[PDB]
């Protein structure tokens, strides 16, 4: 839909859409920018991720409200029908993001920072599919999330310092996957503890600004560990 | 259990 | 789009959409319910109004962000282009609501409570059009809002007690019209003061629950008067 | 200057 707009204009409008809290627009502008075919810079990757996390974040919040009402109900078909409609729209957004990563962001991503970023996104969007999956492919959806997070993890440990914010956020989200999706709370706790401790030991190497960036995400790891232990 | 907010930046 | 869904199902889904904070859906369900052709009950009128106020409230907030950036800019065509896109979408929602009132909610509304409610909505949605109007029809848009609020006011004073929440909210919104759209701050202040004082003098007639309802809106009148004086 | 919130009820 955005094929007649300049790449730079799509990026500019995505930033304006963020300021205006118009995340659906923001996502459509960044989809348009990806479909131009060029690789994305670090900032552009963040705009793509923020746009879709907000969109799918609202859908997930709505799905959880409707799923809760429906569980207390089982009235009429309406609560299930509406939960299903929201679910299909959420699945469609996750399929769109996965499609962008598959065509062709991941295969063109050769630096560790970009490749880890996109594989973490792939794990996250399969994770959102898994949250609403029930049937024949649910086990396969979970494995698809696991596989993406694991490849990202293997690259990040080889190529990034333990305080790198992407590496830290990948481990945080993979630990959530283990706790909430994989029914592996001990794997979740071990991953969060080891990630936290290895970052702590590397903070001495950092500037004041980078210290602030890494410690912010470390505190999210600590908040989870406090809830889980 | 919270994941990366990731809703601003 | 909702012609194959039962009226009662549309109402039920609108309430679920409110709980899930899905106001675009909520508005589409209530539009579907209006287009069934029956009059709306008090509760159904509130669902229609809440849905559209939320939708147009988000568009207005986004328009004000973009208009502010654009005023500081006058860079490229992008900020104006995007502000225009948001404006056209806002205008389209206001035209939709005005169309529902015109076809045929107002003409079928014979009780004072329903007629005042819909005329206040008509004044509000012309007011939102006026906030973004510039050109040949702007004066006419302002007069259309004024005319709708004034007819509502004439009915409300004749048929409702001074503490009725609709009468109170109509006067609040008409005073905002005077202050923000009509460049008549003295008319705004006089209307808010007279409305407040006449409600105060009628509170003795009310039950505890109705007292809470009227005093809530009276406090909004007082907050404006504090800002304007 | 605030109008009726009117965003819940
Ligand atoms: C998964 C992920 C994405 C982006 C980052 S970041 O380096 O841009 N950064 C430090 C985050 C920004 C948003 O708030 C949390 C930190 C890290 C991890
Ligand atoms: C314009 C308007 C609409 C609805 C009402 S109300 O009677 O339903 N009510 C008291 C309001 C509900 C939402 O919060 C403010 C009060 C009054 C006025
Ligand atoms: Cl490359
Ligand atoms: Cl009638």
């Amino acid at each position: 839909a955005m094929g007649s707009m300049e790449r730079a204009s799509l990026i500019q409008k995505a930033k304006l859409a963020e300021q205006a809290e118009r995340y659906e627009d923001m996502a459509a502008f960044m989809k348009g920018a990806v479909e131009k075919g060029e690789e994305l810079s670090c900032e552009e990757r963040n705009l793509l991720s923020v746009a879709y996390k907000n969109v799918v974040g609202g859908q997930r919040a709505a799905w959880r409200v409707l799923s809760s009402i429906e569980q207390k109900s089982n009235k009429g078909p309406e609560v299930r029908e509406y939960r299903e409609k929201v679910e299909t729209e959420l699945q469609g957004v996750c399929d769109t993001v996965l499609g962008l990563l598959d065509s062709h962001l991941i295969k063109e991503a050769g630096d560790a920072e970009s490749r880890v970023f996109y594989l973490k996104m792939k794990g996250d969007y399969y994770r959102y599919l898994a949250e609403v999956a029930t049937g024949d492919d649910k086990k396969r959806i979970i494995d698809s999330a696991r596989s993406a997070y694991q490849e990202a993890m293997d690259i990040s440990k080889k190529e990034m310092p333990p305080t790198n914010p992407i590496r830290l956020g990948l481990a945080l989200n993979f630990s959530v996957f283990h706790y909430e999706i994989a029914n592996s709370p001990e794997e979740a706790i071990s991953l969060a503890k080891t990630t936290f401790d290895e970052a702590m030991a590397d903070l001495h190497t950092l500037s004041e600004d980078s210290y602030k960036d890494s410690t912010l995400i470390m505190q999210l790891l600590r908040d989870n560990l406090t809830l889980w232990t | 259990a919270g994941s990366i907010p990731g809703r601003r930046s």
